[PDB]
């Protein structure tokens, strides 16, 4: 870190913070809990239009979320808060960045990361909604994602969510209304679980989604 | 050792100038606290008053410096100074123009005050006779004074008093310079307006300009000058019959939305009876502009497309018409007497003045006749739907 | 026939489970309807809710169209006895909640009411909306179909609002004729006033519709009044909106907030002085919430050394 702004501070070419960048990235796992938050900070700052597709892809690669365990609960808020920053205050990040799980196609091996991204995503910025519904449903199709992805999500990274719980059921609604079984079985365990963490209202909200759901649907 | 050096005083004043255009431009200015407003307010009251004793105690006609430095005279640069103050503080300090003026009772009286000052100014500029006019001191004048009217009320007797002195200038003094003209008729528009319809100073107009410019025959030997003062060939042929044009375009707009709400809403008696009146009006208007031989420039395809306007008007008209004659059932006479005057004055006058243009030798001309046999169309229809032949009105 | 002031609940409970036709439907209600007028406030939310559950046969609009023009006439008659208010809100928003069950199960009952409402028929302003039908077309927009629908009728309409309003003040002859009209503006902001009680259901709506509008209509042309005073008074009415909102509603802080430095720091082109002046006012008038609102600052200094100078400076 010190390195690091210090880097910012100098009179520099790029390529060499490139270099870095990537130097950072094998060294990576290999970094204590604390301070991370603020290495991605860096690296997020130092991303550009073009490289960002790689380093995500790098990125997405080395996070894994069940590696990091008061042991790791704090520093993953305030990770997830910089990623929130970040990709409030520019777009293409996002854009990027669903290319990136959307591409890891042939990966039936996807991590717990994905997912939360994609709320995240769905809660924020929402001229892509319905790029997000059309990807999620053709994974689904796909088999990539499935249910026990779910349970362990909702089992620990929910805290992340409950701030979000209204992203979920705006997801659900638009996940039920559709054909393909798992489609609907996916719907489902949301707003099961959303009932089941979340608070009152939370609750309240999934009883009076689901009527709307039986009267009309 | 100051006062002898003219050179050096007009620069001040330029200063002042770029002090005025920078706030002006910004919302502030470059010099040492030029960005708390208060500071900038008391500092333009003070050479406000400074430039009013300037003007005031010495008139215009000190300039012994050079027939140069007429259009540089130092009473010249101040009352252009005052002029953007007045812009700008009506821009920005809109809330304090009162405190304002008390350097110098309600808004009314201090305005009338100044009101008096300025116009009188302008009033000995004129009864000077200046064959050399000094339209740039003259534009200023009536620039400024316009920048003033904007804060009495349209119902404020002083308000009124200004648009008799107003009408009173342009029934008197002519004044050959076209833009003089047309700040002044604009000015006088937006009192005239403000207070009722224009529409009797718009007619008067029209018959000024059918008496100066002439007929389309050469042979209808008209002058209506006594209408106003304010009407030469080199100015009302080609710039104010422009003006009172987009005034009647405005007129029309409006009785449209007239039109437009009262179709939605099915009070409505005295709505439409007032509309036909306005209509009346700008019917005589437009007879009175159609007799012209305008020059063959803007002046001639606006009319036409001023004429397009007056049918579609016309046509929304009967629209609206055929939309209740069904619930109510009958004609107003006042309307039977409206399209009469249509079929009998306009139509025939208005194929010779489309004659009278193309014969001499692209666009609004099918857009006229398009309007003008839309127009008949509809008329067919609502004779039909009306019970009363509409035809025979019509030749 | 006459009914009782009691026994008009189990009447219309009665016609709950018939089979009926058009007319048969029809009269029920209306005799329901002209019974309202001889009642408690109390009394009102069930009957309504039952109103609409038999609506759901065939006959929607009408129980809609006189909701509103019984509320429209009792907010009316309420202004001019200022000329119970705590009770008469209570009431609106339990009934626009169970008007938001209603559409919620019916994707057609919000399209009449749009299509009872819509001003743009050709443009010319219809005296039907209101402060509490306004308010019910935003409890209702935070439903997902019909949002975006609803947002743009109300933009439009207050365009309309403004246009008509400045060829009146420009105009003395129309000034002569026409009675001033309760503007779409002072509607809302009358609105925003009821709003402070329990109206949690509307503000999620406002705060997108003053974002909207200013978003939509802010100056970017230099980066005129028939062009500029619409969209000058547009993003000011967002702004008076978001304030007055800001003033007493603790829940949606942070994010009116962080939604203006959002829109403010990365954009970095197109003006943005509206914003900036919108932010100065809100700080202005209420510091010490910010001291609970806080990082979202400490954050959005980070970027400073990438923002534009003279931008900062403001």
């Amino acid at each position: 870190v010190p390195i690091l702004d210090v880097l910012s501070s100098l009179r520099l070419d790029p390529n060499f913070l490139l270099k870095v960048r990537q130097l950072v990235m094998d060294k990576l796992s290999s970094i204590r809990l604390e301070d991370l938050p603020v290495i991605i900070k860096f690296i997020l700052h130092s991303v550009t239009a073009m490289d960002t597709l790689e380093v995500i892809s790098e990125l997405r690669e080395k996070l894994d979320l069940q590696h990091c365990v008061s042991s790791g609960q704090s520093c993953i808020i305030l990770l997830f808060d910089v990623i929130k920053s970040a990709i409030r205050y520019e777009k293409t990040i996002s854009e990027a960045w669903i290319k990136a799980i959307e591409n890891t196609a042939s990966v039936s091996e996807h991590k717990v990361f994905d997912l939360v991204m994609l709320f995240i995503i769905y809660s924020t910025n929402t001229q892509t909604k319905k790029y997000i519904d059309r990807v999620l449903r053709n994974k689904i199709r796909s088999g990539c994602i499935q249910e026990q992805l779910l349970q362990s999500t909702f089992s620990v990274h929910y805290l992340v969510l409950k701030d979000m719980c209204s992203s979920i059921l705006s997801l659900a609604q638009s996940l039920l209304h559709s054909l393909d079984q798992s489609i609907i079985s996916f719907g489902s365990l949301l707003y099961k679980y959303a009932f089941k963490f979340f608070d009152t209202y939370c609750q309240q909200e999934v009883v009076g989604a689901l009527v709307t759901h039986i009267c009309s649907g | 050792v100051l006062r002898s050096s003219n050179e050096f005083m007009r620069y001040a004043v330029n200063v002042a100038l770029q002090k005025v255009q920078q706030l002006k431009e910004t919302g502030h200015v470059s010099g040492p606290d030029g960005q708390n407003p208060e500071k900038i307010f008391q500092n333009l009251c003070d050479l406000t008053r400074v430039l009013l004793w300037r003007y005031t105690s010495i008139p215009t006609s000190v300039e012994e410096s050079g027939k140069k430095e007429k259009g540089k005279s130092i009473s010249l640069l101040c009352l252009e100074g005052l002029q953007k103050i007045f812009s700008a503080v009506q821009q920005f300090y809109q809330p304090k123009i009162q405190q304002f003026l008390r350097a110098l009772v309600s808004v009314t009286q201090r305005t009338a005050f100044q009101i008096r000052q300025f116009q009188r100014s302008l009033l000995n500029l004129l009864s000077s006779q200046e064959e050399d006019f000094n339209s740039k001191e003259a534009l200023l004048l009536v620039t400024v004074l316009t920048s003033l009217s904007k804060l009495l009320e349209p119902s404020s007797p002083q308000f009124v008093q200004m648009l008799s002195w107003t009408s009173k200038i342009c029934k008197e003094n002519s004044r050959e310079d076209a833009l003089f003209c047309k700040s002044l008729m604009n000015l006088l528009f937006s009192l005239h307006v403000s207070y009722k319809s224009p529409v009797i100073l718009l007619r008067d107009l029209s018959q000024d300009i059918h008496g100066h410019l002439g007929d389309i025959d050469q042979d209808v030997e008209v002058e209506k000058t006594n209408h106003f003062a304010i009407v030469n060939l080199r100015t009302a042929a080609p710039t104010v019959c422009l003006l009172v044009l987009s005034q009647a375009e405005k007129v029309l707009e409006e009785v449209d939305w007239l039109i437009t709400k009262l179709k939605g809403q099915v009070p409505n008696q005295p709505v439409e009876k007032a509309i036909i009146m306005q209509l009346g009006t700008l019917l005589t208007f437009f007879h009175e502009l159609v007799q012209t031989a305008l020059p063959s420039g803007s002046c001639v395809d606006t009319l036409l497309k001023d004429l397009c306007k007056m049918y579609t008007t016309l046509t929304a008209l009967v629209r609206y018409y055929l939309q209740v004659c069904q619930s109510s059932g009958g004609i107003p006479k006042n309307m039977e007497k409206l399209v009469k005057l249509s079929g009998s004055h306009l139509t025939p006058l208005c194929y010779s003045f489309i004659s009278y243009v193309q014969n001499k030798s692209t666009k609004p001309i099918p857009n006229l006749i398009f309007a003008i046999e839309q127009y008949e169309k509809f008329l067919i229809h609502l004779s039909k739907k009306s019970k009363v032949s509409l035809m025979q009105h019509m030749k | 026939g006459r009914w009782d002031q009691q026994y008009v609940i189990q009447l219309t409970s009665m016609f709950k489970d018939v089979p009926l036709t058009a007319e048969e439907v029809e009269f029920v209600v209306e005799k329901a309807l002209s019974m309202f007028s001889k009642m408690n406030l109390q009394e009102i939310p069930p009957l309504v809710y039952q109103l609409l559950v038999l609506s759901s046969k065939g006959s929607r609009k009408s129980v809609l169209e006189g909701i509103i023009a019984f509320f429209s006439a009792l907010d009316k008659q309420h202004n001019e006895e200022q000329s119970p208010s705590g009770e008469l809100r209570h009431v609106e928003g339990t009934i626009i909640l169970h008007i938001v069950f209603a559409i919620k199960l019916d994707y057609e009952l919000g399209r009449e009411l749009v299509k009872h409402l819509k001003v743009g028929q050709q443009g010319d302003s219809n005296n039907n909306l209101s402060p509490f039908s306004i308010a019910l077309l935003l409890s209702v927009t935070r439903i997902q179909r019909f949002q975006d629908q609803v947002l743009d009728l109300l933009k439009t309409s207050v365009v309309k609002s403004f246009k008509d309003l400045q060829l009146l003040q420009g105009s003395k002859f129309l000034q002569n004729l026409v009675p001033h009209r309760s503007y779409v503006s002072t509607m809302i902001l009358e609105v925003v006033k009821n709003s402070v009680h329990s109206w949690d259901h509307v503000t999620q709506g406002l705060v997108e519709l003053g974002f909207i509008l200013m978003d939509s209509y802010g100056p970017k042309k230099v980066l005129p009044s028939l062009s500029r005073m619409p969209n000058q008074h547009a993003c000011k009415l967002g702004a008076n909106i978001l304030l007055e909102t800001f003033k007493i509603h603790e829940m949606i802080r942070q994010e009116i907030l962080e939604q203006v430095l959002n829109r403010v720091v990365t954009r970095a082109s197109s003006p943005i002085s509206h914003f900036l002046d919108l932010l100065s006012n809100i700080v202005m008038y209420a510091p010490l919430v910010l001291q609970s609102c806080s990082s979202k600052v400490t954050e959005a200094f980070d970027y400073l050394s990438f923002l534009p100078l003279q931008t900062v400076q403001r």
